[PDB]
């Protein structure tokens, strides 16, 4: 039946991934506390970032059992990075630091999500998809909200739920070209 | 578009 994750299971699996981020010096420094626009002198910050996130807040969420399942933790991690890549310029120190944190995260999260029964821990598709030649802006919980182009955006890798345990798994990870699931997808664990 | 930076 439906998998429920208890707080201590999520904390013990995931916290090392967050620690790996905190370990980065200088890179984690701008991410260790909530952005304070007065202190930092950036009064436009909450004009651009509608839903702030930082390492301390994620830590507090883990410590207090605020995540019901681990994709929610992954989403906050990417909300944090996506906010910073939005607010800050590509040539800025804080943007480059953010890209380093994301690299570290990508390398840490997969075996840890695998230990929790998931296919992997990866949020985004690997490449932009080929194209054919206001309010709360919610496409995705990690996408910073909004109130001529380059085709370099990544979409979230789409999910299918296991009908037995209720875990969200990637379509591209668990659905294969030569297998059909007439009665709905069941993950290998639950099989 | 982009913020005043930090
Ligand atoms: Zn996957
Ligand atoms: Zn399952």
């Amino acid at each position: 039946r439906k998998k429920i994750f208890k707080p201590e299971e999520l904390r013990q699996a995931l916290m090392p991934t967050l620690e790996a981020l905190y370990r980065q010096d200088p890179e984690s420094l701008p991410f260790r506390q909530p952005v304070d626009p007065q202190l930092l002198g950036i009064p436009d910050y909450f004009d651009i970032v509608k839903n702030p996130m930082d390492l301390s807040t994620i830590k507090r969420k883990l410590d207090t059992g605020q995540y019901q399942e681990p994709w929610q933790y992954v989403d906050d991690v990417w909300l944090m990075f996506n906010n910073a890549w939005l607010y800050n310029r590509k040539t800025s120190r804080v943007y480059k630091f953010c890209s380093k944190l994301a690299e570290v995260f990508e390398q840490e999260i997969d075996p840890v999500m695998q230990s929790l029964g998931y296919c992997c821990g990866r949020k985004y598709e690997f490449s932009p998809q080929t194209l054919c030649c206001n309010v709360t802006l919610g496409d995705d919980p990690s996408q910073p909200q909004t109130t001529k182009k380059k085709n370099d955006t990544l979409d979230p890798e789409p999910f299918v739920d296991c009908k037995e345990c209720g875990r969200k798994m990637h379509q591209i990870c668990v659905l294969h070209y030569d297998i059909i699931w007439p009665s709905g997808f069941v993950c290998d664990n639950c099989l | 578009g982009k913020g005043l930076g930090k």
